[PDB]
């Protein structure tokens, strides 16, 4: 069975843990720090030293809108955002990568080789091709 | 600079202009950013040029004037006072109706280039294009070049102008597809570039020792493929029974295109990419001609084109830049082909997911094609991470139990959650009766297996 602790028999409260946390709560006051603390508490336990974790990061569009609006800035709540190595609008991909890395750095430290973490973010072809055709046109 | 040129143009001496304008074109040949201190003078020069093309002049003077005007027309601001119907009629008159004369080809080429620049840059020219009926004249010029020689440049730039007009306006696009016979004519152009000699109704004769193509034929083919993509954008919305014969010939021509090489290794990729882009608009029920021959060989069929497509995708994954614009069309085309046909799906399943024999390694680590497609399943982008999962999900007959064997629950959790099934289940489609395909070693190691990770501890 798999346990759902988000904030084949599926149950809501064992072989795997499904943990979901909204990624656009950094401005709200913060909640992202609480989520990271809970994740680091569950990952480093000793009773669960062989179970893997599947992580879901939803509400991406709300974060995109919030970062494009510009009313609230990340660095006001997460001072580590500055001096961050470079990897739509260029101010969204950096935010998404930073949010993912905050969770990833906790896992890599300990437990290597006994369990793993799987992070997931939760016609288009014609539009993609038309936009590519427009952008790449070169004047004679 | 422009003051002396304008004065000597207003003077009117035929010989002096052919030298002054040529020198001006030589000095400015690779400039694309203009400063605002030189605007007014430039504008005046532009008008002066249009004042001299009305009178009769030698051909070299016309060529020089058109070269200078092409350079000036790059900047958007100058065109506003000089976009009028009387001015455009002169360009149309120069471009066009007897092709017997041979020394007047460069004039036609230069006028077509100037029209391309003017139509793309400005906005009123697109509105005048409907009034002047440019598309019908372009198609007539295309038909007039059926058998003549020394015609490649005119055809290439005619196709370029048609592509621009179709891209920037919708009324002209609707005029080409349903009236004016756009689909046959353009198809014929391709059939003339590749030199196809039909063996059967929808089959062509292919020689392995065939000579490579030429740069000019490559350029004509590329322009024709782009224009044909713009014409048939809304084809899949409504399909009748009287259009199948027209689309099957197009599919056969594209299949013949996929089996030849260009001059260099860089043009071949562009040719195949444009062919793959066009193939995504043809209705799915007319794509069987891709495996049309009955003689890689599977079930007594010929499957070289599918192998070429697979190699194309595998080589595109290797470089790690721009996955969104480089992997969506080919993966979508392969999934659509595999959903509706039976031979293609079985061939691809045997080529991508062979029977399992290595159990002491994780799916993500490795260098085979299965490993790359599994690594692609956890990506920040949504389109890539969904299409790469769906491609593997189709090959396994939409059964969860067969997907979890090859990939693992951890990698497939996202796709399972998206489709609403997180437990044992099946897809909506039913393909055929399940069989047994298990290797012996796996049968030994199954009791001690890890379902979440996908390998043996």
């Amino acid at each position: 069975r798999l346990l759902l602790l988000g904030a084949f028999h599926m149950f809501d409260v064992v072989t795997a843990i499904i943990y979901v946390a909204a990624c656009s709560s950094y401005n709200m006051v913060n909640r992202l720090r609480e989520s990271l603390d809970l994740f680091e508490s569950i990952w480093n336990n000793r009773w669960l030293r062989t179970i893997s974790i599947i992580l879901f990061l939803n509400k991406q569009d709300m974060l995109a809108e919030k970062v494009l609006a510009g009313k609230s800035k990340i660095e006001d709540y997460f001072p580590e955002y500055a001096n961050y190595t470079v990897p739509e609008d260029p101010k969204v991909t950096r935010a998404k990568f930073f949010i993912r890395d905050l969770f990833l750095r906790i896992s890599t430290a300990t437990g290597d080789g006994k369990h793993y973490c799987y992070p997931h973010f939760t016609n288009d072809c014609r539009d993609i091709i038309q936009r590519m055709h427009l952008k790449q046109y070169e004047l004679l | 600079d422009e003051e002396r040129a304008l004065y000597i143009v207003r003077a009117g001496e035929a010989g002096a202009i052919e030298r002054v304008l040529r020198d001006y074109s030589d000095k400015h040949r690779a400039t694309f950013k203009f400063e605002s201190a030189d605007e007014d003078k430039r504008k005046k020069l532009c008008e002066g040029i249009f004042k001299v093309l009305v009178k009769e002049v030698p051909t070299t003077c016309q060529v020089s004037c058109l070269e200078v005007l092409r350079i000036l027309s790059r900047d958007k601001k100058i065109l506003v006072p000089v976009t009028t119907k009387e001015n455009m009629q002169i360009l149309l008159r120069l471009a066009k109706d007897s092709l017997e004369k041979v020394s007047e080809f460069p004039v036609i080429v230069e006028s077509l280039k100037c029209l391309c620049n003017i139509v793309f840059n400005s906005q009123m020219a697109q509105q005048l294009s409907l009034e002047l009926n440019l598309a019908a004249k372009l198609c007539n010029l295309l038909r007039k070049c059926k058998d003549r020689k020394f015609i490649n440049d005119i055809k290439c730039f005619d196709l370029r102008l048609l592509f621009v007009l179709s891209l920037l306006h919708t009324d002209i696009r609707s005029q080409l597809r349903y009236e004016l016979q756009g689909l046959p004519l353009l198809t014929q152009i391709l059939e003339s570039a590749f030199s196809i000699k039909w063996t059967d109704e929808y089959e062509s004769a292919i020689d392995h020792n065939g000579p490579p193509l030429s740069p000019q034929e490559t350029d004509c083919a590329i322009e024709a493929l782009k224009a044909l993509f713009n014409v048939t954008v809304d084809s899949w919305k409504v399909h009748k029974e009287s259009d199948s014969h027209q689309f099957r010939v197009m599919a056969a021509v594209l299949r013949h295109c996929l089996l030849i090489v260009g001059p260099t290794e860089d043009k071949t990729e562009e040719l195949h990419s444009n062919a793959v882009n066009l193939l995504s608009n043809v209705p799915v029920s007319c794509l069987d001609v891709l495996i049309c021959p009955l003689t890689m060989v599977y079930n007594g069929m010929n499957m070289e084109a599918i192998h070429v497509l697979l190699n194309f995708m595998e080589k595109r994954i290797d470089k790690g830049s721009s996955y969104r614009e480089g992997l969506t069309p080919v993966l979508s085309l392969l999934t659509e082909c595999s959903r509706a046909h039976r031979n293609i799906r079985k061939f691809l399943k045997d080529q991508v997911l062979p029977p399992l024999r290595d159990v002491t390694n994780r799916p993500e680590v490795g260098s085979t094609v299965r490993n790359k497609l599994v690594r692609l399943m956890t990506h920040v982008d949504l389109g890539v991470k969904q299409i790469a999962a769906e491609f593997l999900f189709v090959l396994c007959k939409e059964r969860v139990d067969s997907l979890l064997k090859y990939t693992g629950y951890g990698n497939a959790a996202g796709l399972l959650a998206a489709r609403g099934l997180l437990a044992g289940g099946r897809g909506d489609n039913w393909y055929s009766e399940d069989e047994d395909t298990d290797t012996e070693e796996y049968k030994n190691a199954k009791p001690n297996i890890n379902l979440i990770t996908g390998h043996l501890e």
